[PDB]
């Protein structure tokens, strides 16, 4: 998932029209995003051992 | 010699606020006073920007010495007009959300600058795209929030409370979502902890000056009237009779605690000419006397359901009002009346 | 203090006064009837209505029959004179048990004093009573007396139960609509009732009983009597005024009459059916009708017709309507006064407060139409109270209404034949060839369409705000405190009296009001449709009683098309399961499967966490009812995340919403204050805009939404009892088909099976509630406010631009304020106002789901054992029978501590209900208590089992035993095939949880899967008890030590109590952490932390250590010092020395009573004892570190140190903390320890005030208090 | 202020027809009942018919089937249409809002001639 | 669909994804087996074979 997501932002950063500092706000929501993710992949790991 | 001011959830929460910061009593806490002028206090998280896909939780309880009722900011993550601030407005809040798109949610919490403690909470649930707002133990709002994408803000939360002196105690912020069963779970907790309130909600407190009002006739202050050259106690049923409101004071058996409690033996008095102490008579009605050794001895209580009242009884037979009399309501110590009937409240 | 004053009886001779033969208004001539004046203005003629009307002086049944679901004819009831009189008795009790309520006793007063009024003079200075309003009541001596009423009660027309209120009319006046007010004559009899459906409060009342409830009759009186209320003060509603239905499709029903004045009589959410446009309507027409009675009164010069003055009938018609008399005498209508009685007429007045009042089950809606008519007879005080009804407390009908059910109190209910035949009123619903297979669909089986005319509104009109533009007030929802407080003003004092008015003649002539003429709805109406219906579903699951064999199928088709083939929607499995041929040997555990598999099929729930305002969903409700489409049940779960709860409904309801009506503003030329308050005005009715748009679709919900959802409720629930009822048929044949000897074998109860699917059923229910509650109010919620929200913004939007408009029009006369108002504006207008259900609908507060869990868990204990007053009772409502030996001991400081000892005269026993009493095969049950088993010293102990709660009957039924480390509990069958669980616990450890100390035990019994132990509130073991057969227990319960050969053992115990359903884990934790007492501290056994008591001390975190002192005095410390050491008696117990260092004794500081109990946030002192002798505990708070080191000083040298102790519960409630505090109300700090070199002191740190409670840092400063216990009895 | 103005009465032969006008200034009228009252002389002035805002209507005895009351709420004007008069319908005819206030019209005369 | 160019597509995008990961990654039942009941991972038996 996170390797999907990071192909999808770096496309658009590499080619789009976005201006520049939407794209940085873009990189930053993306990290928390993925900070997101994590947590629910524990959030998981944990039912699993449950 | 010192206040301390700081985070307990263990995360990386930098704390700086106002070197005159200071710290009363709230519900169960000391609590945090803003004098609306020069002081704040701002936390820091990287936590708290937010974001597009987190969900969170916010919820405190305040009380506002609500004078004015211009647009000013309370709380908020707010940066480049984006992220979230509750503002004072009116004669309560306003919930505002706005993310990088310009999508926004402007709500108006009605009714919560009444000096007197309410518990806020917000929860803003991702998963399911939904807002939640409650007021005391009221889901106020339920919204869908589909429409707001990303409300990136920040990393510091700055607690201002401009032009509006107030108390703040028991923030707290969580990283999910919350559900209405857990905020009356933590209200109905959180209120007793064996102490008695005033209409405020604040403690209450021996040797200080109320004025008392029952559950049912809630704007009706208790007043004095004599019958057959002694006095009783009433509620003004024909309106504005000049029968003024009554000054309570309660009083301990022990020269110490200032605060009431609950299971508490209190003595009532009264501003008269002397200080008239309360005894009960033989038709069980209340009536206002001379002599301190005559005065009954009532043991107070309150309903865990409900904040700012209290009831109060003598030998079991709890403390209500009577029929229609003179048109007189007079205050009775019998167990036959509805319960609604048994709840007072003090407002200093 | 009785609303009848006197015993009548119909043989009592005639008086004139109270009890003589009267003639009424009639159309002709009259035969006189004998009638008693059971109250003022109120008389009751024992006789068959053949005379009010004379188009109905038949009691036969009419040419056509009565378009109304239940309808009974009788032609020779109320005949004889023992029918009259217990006819008489009834009404009166009746009226008796209506005035013992408060909403009662306000509404027969008011009554009494709604004179109907003296306007039938044609002078307008004259004051002549209405002939109509007035009765003959002939005298012993021959001669009559003409006397004006206010209400009569007679027995009914042809159709027994069709109870309503009847008037005489005027020539050209409206009586009942003009204020004036006519004699009410009302249609009634207490002999027969009727008999509804419930499901809805299986939610509080999960052992609901099966079958028709019986409503009280009462609540039927009490409506014909607000009927009669609102005819009295002449604001009744106009008979025309209907709520139209839709009548085409082919769910909706042929037709339904039902009028405004019904729903606003009925209350609750009914009267919501109105928009508030209509009823501001209604109350300012009764308003100015008010005001011309006024007038009326006040252009009066004379009275005609009697010997009271006119000054007396112009008080009492102003006592009646509260007029207000000025310094004149002139009369007036005041607005709030006026108020105040159209609420209280039309508001508070209404059935469903009557229901909240009188504690019965009743319809919440009149949807929830009736299905049955019972004769009942309610004069025998054994068969009914004035304060309980059939509901007798302290009886099996005192609890879940068994009263009303008409197969537990079968008794009192007797089923009549409904004279509306079976599907005398109804539609032809065809399935186009899948010929043609038709079903006939009860009328009102049907579906609720409300027409759109109904909700009327004035939303796209637009208003002209003006600085004058009145502000309105809230709407207060008729709550039972806003009933007290009218209770508390209202005047019970004065009764207009029976004056003497002049002789009328001796035939009064008059008739009824005349009423609108209604058509007969179609009937039959043939529907051709491509798809089965919901109709065709519930239809295919019903079956005729019989010999042959009915086959489950899941085929609607073949379920249609044979009546000996039920369709249901459980799973393949189930239907080959039931169908199955089964032996005699493995009958009964066939139907132990069964009854498992048809509880797991009915109470599946599939939780989602993917759709906002529904979080539970039930799928088997799409194959039983066809909800939607498609084949599986997996359809009907993702259309119901997919598309929402739109495909719930049989149709989509319109929710239209317009433009709202822009504010136009009027302008003030040079004038400031004017100016800025049109502004205000304008802000403030933009928000009762809100409010009122808001106010509109919680309406149109309630008629077009909800209403569906609570059809497919009901429907749920037949089809329910449906599926039950045909698994109970094939049970049976199966069972019939034995050779006799087999069924001699085999010990079948059906009525038992019958019970087990009754909760099976209830349970089913309360998630089939929940669920469509949840699916209606998101509906509400997601599918129609937002048109309404949208709306609103639009009008913001408008309101924004013209107010700013109007502001830079007037910035000269603003000067300066332009800013402040351009800001208010702005802020005020860009926010929105969120819509609240709480605010528009009584039943969705939070608090009430609370306390509808907590109900629910309290009405399923059928025994709670609790101390009250000065003796231990039962707290349940069976209130089964306590004897109390003389040896028992109730401890001084809790009494509900029970101490039993090893002694005869040491028990107690509980005589248990005949219908309480366990006798089943099938019925789980569950029992919860608190026991203190003290240590085991001798080894007589070991081995030797002793029962200490004892319900067994000829080795049969339950038992509590105790052994050496031993709980156990023992059921057994009537076969002497018996199971027991255990719970052991060691005496063989260093600190135990459960040696001496208080444990909540909790034992469930499911008859089908286990038998489990919980203690305090975790699972402990379980045993299957699925192989045991018929268990009788005993009819009483014994508490005593039977058996225990050790003569000096005893136990302590409280809080027993007895549940009738098998608790699940969430529901054990909950009572475990209820009954905790949290509010008060506890010692280290368990019982209440006390002042001045010696207690060892422990600390959680390093519970090897004990508090010792290392020196006295400002200079020494206290710090832990291990080991504790072991104490021991070999192969019975080797246990951690618990009496072990110094001890601390709490001293009362700041305590507001004398009761020596420690509770929470107590402000005391510590002491403690070293060499047999009390210091203090105290620390210097100025010295460096957070750490400061705690030391025992002596008494009097404590000085100005910190020493006051804040103490604090946490949970039993062992854990104990201890904050401590200087004499200026500052922090030092909880009390724990530090590490200093060598040695752990103990410390005051405010370290631990930084911590949350409940961290693992917090177990260092939690304690546990040690006093000596003669359970554990090591030396001192 | 609110102001009710009628219109449309005169002298009428028995059997014949009249119509009555009542027009409104300074309220909207919608979701507000409306009625038509007559004062013979002599008598008090009594109720003739009521119109609510939904359209429904309510007579009195002696002038059902013989007088039709409508309304408009759009032109915030109620009618009282008058057929088949008879000598009891002479008086003094007036409209009334039933508002906030006792709103009533001027009042205009109806003779029965024969 | 037409590729994403704007700043809120990305941001729909992302929040689709997120929301549809987490249902699926923490996908649980709760079952009746003979020892009480249990919160089933859904995805298991189709991780693991
Ligand atoms: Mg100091
Ligand atoms: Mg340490
Ligand atoms: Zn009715």
């Amino acid at each position: 998932i996170k390797r999907i997501i990071q192909k999808k932002l770096s496309y658009l950063i590499g080619n789009s029209n976005i201006s520049s500092d939407n794209l940085a706000l873009m990189n930053l929501t993306t990290t928390n995003t993925l900070r997101d993710i994590s947590n629910e992949s524990q959030i998981a790991m944990n039912n699993v051992d449950s | 010699g010192n206040n301390v001011i700081g985070d307990a959830s263990g995360k990386n929460t930098s704390i700086e606020y106002s070197k005159d910061i200071g710290l009363v009593y709230g519900i169960n806490s000391d609590a945090l006073y803003l004098n609306g002028s020069n002081q704040s206090i701002s936390f820091s998280n990287d936590f708290f920007e937010n974001g597009l896909t987190n969900s969170f939780s916010i919820y405190f309880w305040l009380r506002n010495l609500g004078k004015d009722t211009i647009k000013s900011k309370l709380i908020g993550s707010k940066e480049d007009n984006c992220g979230w601030e509750i503002y004072f407005q009116d004669t309560g809040l306003v919930f505002n959300m706005i993310d990088s798109n310009g999508n926004e949610k402007n709500i108006y919490l009605s009714d919560v600058s009444n000096n007197s403690w309410h518990y806020i909470t917000i929860s803003v649930d991702r998963l399911k795209e939904q807002l939640l707002i409650f007021i005391d133990d009221n889901l106020v709002a339920n919204e869908s929030i589909k429409e707001i994408l990303n409300i990136y803000s920040s990393n510091i939360i700055s607690l201002l409370s401009e032009n509006n002196p107030s108390y703040i105690e028991g923030l707290t912020i969580l990283n999910k979502p919350t559900t209405s069963q857990e905020v009356l779970s933590n209200y109905f907790e959180v209120l007793n902890n064996s102490y008695i309130r005033d209409s405020n909600e604040e403690r209450l407190e021996y040797n200080k000056t109320y004025q008392l009002y029952n559950y049912v006739f809630s704007d009706k202050p208790i007043c004095e009237v004599k019958q057959n050259n002694n006095i009783y106690l009433t509620i003004n049923n024909t309106n504005n009779l000049n029968l003024q409101a009554s000054k309570f004071k309660l009083l301990s058996i022990n020269p110490n605690k200032q605060y009431v409690q609950k299971l508490d033996e209190v003595i009532i008095s009264v501003l008269d000419n002397m200080e008239k102490y309360i005894d009960i008579s033989e038709d069980n009605r209340l009536q206002l006397i001379d002599n301190k050794n005559n005065a009954k001895k009532m043991i107070i209580s309150n309903d865990i359901f409900i904040s700012n009242c209290l009831t109060l009884s003598y030998n079991g037979k709890y403390i209500c009002l009577s029929m229609k009399d003179e048109n007189h309501n007079w205050m009775i110590c019998n167990n036959d009346m509805s319960k609604y009937l048994y709840l007072w409240s003090f407002k200093p | 203090m009785p609303f009848v004053n006197k015993q009548f009886n119909y043989k009592d001779p005639v008086n004139g006064v109270d009890i003589a033969y009267i003639k009424i208004p009639n159309a002709g001539q009259m035969q006189p009837v004998k009638a008693f004046k059971i109250h003022n203005k109120i008389w009751v003629i024992p006789e068959r209505d053949t005379f009010t009307n004379p188009e109905e002086g038949d009691l036969n049944p009419p040419p056509e029959a009565k378009q109304v679901p239940v309808s009974y004819y009788d032609s020779t009831y109320l005949s004889t004179d023992n029918e009259k009189d217990n006819y008489l008795k009834g009404v009166t009790k009746l009226f008796e048990r209506i005035y013992s309520t408060d909403l009662g006793r306000m509404l027969l007063t008011s009554i009494v004093r709604g004179i109907p009024f003296w306007g039938g003079s044609t002078i307008d200075t004259e004051l002549k009573v209405i002939d109509t309003n007035c009765i003959n009541v002939i005298q012993p001596d021959g001669s009559y007396r003409s006397e004006e009423l206010n209400l009569v009660i007679i027995g009914p027309s042809a159709d027994i139960i069709q109870f309503e209120c009847k008037s005489f009319g005027h020539e050209v006046l409206n009586l009942t609509r003009n204020g004036y007010g006519s004699t009410q004559y009302i249609r009634f009899s207490p002999d027969f009732t009727f008999g509804f459906e419930e499901s809805l409060e299986v939610d509080t009342n999960p052992l609901l009983g099966a079958g028709k409830f019986a409503t009280d009759p009462a609540v039927t009186l009490a409506h014909q009597l607000i009927h009669a209320g609102h005819r009295l003060y002449g604001i009744a509603i106009n008979p025309n005024r209907v709520f139209k239905v839709n009548t085409n499709a082919y769910y909706e029903m042929s037709g339904l009459e039902v009028s405004f004045e019904e729903l606003r009589t009925f209350g609750g959410h009914d009267a919501k059916f109105i928009d508030s446009l209509q009823e501001n309507e209604f109350r300012l027409y009764y308003y100015n009708k008010f005001k011309d009675i006024a007038s009326t009164l006040n252009k009066a010069k004379s009275i005609v017709g009697t010997t009271a003055s006119l000054q007396y009938m112009k008080n009492v018609f102003k006592e009646k309507y509260l007029l207000s008399e000025d310094t004149s005498g002139k009369f007036s209508v005041d607005k709030l006064k006026f108020d105040k009685l159209y609420k209280m007429l039309t508001e508070i007045y209404t059935e469903d407060n009557f229901v909240k009042f009188f504690k019965v089950l009743n319809a919440k809606t009149f949807l929830n139409f009736d299905k049955a008519v019972f004769k009942i007879n309610i004069v025998p005080k054994v068969n009914y109270t004035i304060y309980d009804g059939f509901n007798l407390r302290n009886t099996n009908l005192a609890a879940n209404f068994n009263g009303q059910n008409t197969e537990i109190n079968n008794m009192n209910f007797t089923k009549l034949k409904n004279f509306t035949g079976l599907f005398e009123f109804y539609k032809l619903l065809c399935v186009r060839g899948i010929n043609d297979l038709c079903i006939k669909v009860n009328n009102w089986d049907l579906f609720f369409s409300p027409s759109e005319d109904n909700f009327t509104n004035d939303l796209n009109k637009g208003e002209e705000i003006t600085s004058d533009t009145n502000i309105e007030a809230a709407e207060e929802n008729i709550s039972l405190d806003l009933i007290q407080q009218y209770y508390l003003t209202f005047n019970f004092d004065n009764e207009p009296e029976n004056i003497s008015i002049e002789n009328l003649s001796s035939d009064i002539i008059g008739q009824l009001e005349l009423m609108p003429n209604i058509e007969r709805f179609p009937n039959g109406k043939k529907y051709e449709l491509d798809k089965y219906t919901m109709f065709h579903y519930l239809r295919a699951q019903e079956f005729e009683h019989g010999k042959s064999r009915i086959a489950l199928t899941n085929s609607v088709n073949e379920a249609l098309l044979n009546p000996s083939r039920v369709y249901t929607f459980f799973s393949s499995d189930y239907v080959k399961k039931v169908n199955k041929a089964t032996e005699a040997a493995m009958f009964l555990g066939w139907v132990e499967q069964l009854v498992y598999d048809f509880t797991d099929e009915t109470s599946e729930v599939s939780t989602t966490d993917k759709i906002a305002d529904i979080t539970i969903i039930i799928p088997y409700i799409g194959p039983a009812l066809n909800i939607g489409n498609m084949l599986y049940k997996d359809d009907f779960v993702g259309a119901l995340i997919f598309s929402g709860a739109v495909i719930l409904l049989e149709f989509i309801p319109e929710i239209a919403i317009p433009v709202l009506g822009t504010f136009a503003l009027v302008s003030y030329i040079a004038n400031k204050v004017l100016t800025v308050q049109t502004i205000d005005n304008a802000l403030s009715k933009r928000n009762e805009k809100w409010d009122e748009v808001y106010k509109y679709i919680v309406t149109n919900w309630l008629a077009k939404v909800n209403t569906q959802i609570d059809l497919i409720r009901k429907k749920m629930k037949e089809a329910l009892e449906n599926q039950a009822e045909a698994t109970k048929a094939i049970i049976n044949y199966q069972y019939n088909q034995y050779t006799e000897e087999e069924k001699n074998n085999i010990n079948f109860n059906i009525d038992d099976l019958s019970s087990k699917l009754n909760e099976s059923i209830n349970k089913a229910m309360i998630n089939i509630n929940k669920f469509l509650n949840q699916c209606s109010v998101s509906y509400l919620m997601n599918s129609m406010i937002p048109y309404g929200v949208k709306r609103l913004e639009d009008f913001d939007a408008s309101l924004k631009d013209a107010l700013l408009k109007y502001i830079y029009d007037n910035r000269g006369t603003l000067i300066g304020q332009v800013d402040r108002l351009k800001d208010k504006v702005n802020n005020t207008l860009s926010t929105d106002i969120p819509f609240q259900l709480s605010k528009y609908v009584d039943n969705q507060r939070l608090l009430s789901t609370f306390t509808e869990y907590i109900k629910n868990i309290i009405n399923t204990s059928i025994l709670n054992l609790r101390y009250e007053s000065n003796h231990l009772i039962d707290l349940s409502r069976y209130a089964s029978k306590i004897n109390i030996g003389s040896k028992v001991n109730f401890d001084p400081i809790d009494k509900n501590q029970i101490q039993l000892f090893n002694l005869e005269s040491s028990k107690i026993e509980v005589i248990l209900k005949n219908a309480i009493v366990y006798n089943s095969m099938y019925e789980n049950f569950s029992t919860s208590f608190w026991i203190r088993i003290p240590k085991y010293f001798n080894s007589i102990s070991l081995n030797n089992e002793y029962t200490i709660i004892n319900c067994m009957e000829n080795n049969s039924g339950w038992k509590v035993s105790l052994n050496y480390g031993e709980i156990i509990w023992t059921l057994q069958d009537t076969q002497e095939i018996k199971q027991r669980v255990v719970f052991k616990y060691s005496q063989m450890i260093n600190i135990s949880d459960y040696i001496n100390r208080w444990i909540f035990v909790t034992i469930t019994n499911n008859r089908l899967n286990n038998s489990k132990i919980y203690i305090n509130g975790r699972l402990i073991d379980q045993k299957p008890i699925s192989n045991l057969g018929n268990i009788h227990a005993s009819n009483n319960i014994m508490f005593k030590l039977d058996g225990c050969r050790d003569t000096h053992r005893y136990i302590w115990i409280k809080y027993f109590n007895l549940f009738d359903k098998e608790l699940n884990e969430k529901e054990i934790k909950d009572l475990y952490d209820n009954q905790s007492n949290s509010g008060i501290l506890k010692d280290f056994w368990g019982d209440y932390l006390q002042y001045d008591k010696p207690y060892y001390m422990l600390n959680l975190y390093d519970p090897n250590k004990y508090v010792d002192v290392n020196n006295v005095g400002i200079r020494g410390y206290m710090y832990l010092k291990g080991p504790r050491g072991s104490v021991m008696t070999t192969n019975i117990y080797l246990n951690s020395s618990l009496y072990r260092g110094t001890k601390f004794i709490i001293k009362k500081y700041a305590s507001g009573n004398k009761d020596n109990i420690v509770r929470n946030n107590d402000r005391v002192y510590i002491n403690v004892v070293v060499k047999n002798k009390e210091y203090r505990l105290a620390t210097n708070a100025s010295q460096a570190g957070v750490e400061k080191i705690l030391s025992a000083l002596e008494i009097p040298d404590v000085g100005n140190l910190s020493q006051v102790v804040v103490m604090k519960s946490k949970n039993i409630t062992n854990k104990c903390k201890m904050n401590l505090q200087d004499n200026n109300g500052n922090d030092i700090g909880f009390i724990g320890f530090h590490q200093f070199n060598n040695i752990a002191k103990l410390v005051a740190s405010n370290w631990y005030n930084r911590q949350i409670e409940r961290s693992s840092r917090t177990l260092g400063c939690s304690w546990e208090f040690i006093p000596v216990d003669d359970g554990w009895g090591e030396r001192p | 202020q609110v102001q009710l103005v009628e219109s449309g009465g005169g002298l009428v032969q028995v059997g014949g027809s009249l119509r009555l006008s009542c027009v409104v200034s300074g309220s909207d009228i919608s979701g507000i009942a409306m009625g038509w009252y007559r004062q013979a002389p002599g008598k008090r002035r009594e109720m003739v018919a009521d119109i609510f805002s939904g359209g429904s209507t309510d007579y009195a005895g002696s002038v059902k089937g013989r007088f039709t009351i409508s309304r408009d709420n759009a032109k915030k004007t109620s009618y009282l249409q008058m057929n088949n008069v008879k000598p009891e319908d002479t008086g003094v005819y007036y409209c009334r809002l039933y508002g906030s206030g006792d709103y009533w019209g001027q009042g205009t005369q109806v003779t029965v001639s024969s | 669909n037409s590729p994403i160019d704007t700043d809120k597509k990305y941001y729909l995008w992302l929040r689709e994804i997120f929301r549809n990961y987490s249902f699926d990654i923490t996908a649980t039942q709760e079952i009746n087996t003979n020892c009480g009941i249990n919160k089933v991972v859904t995805w298991f038996g189709k991780a693991l074979n």
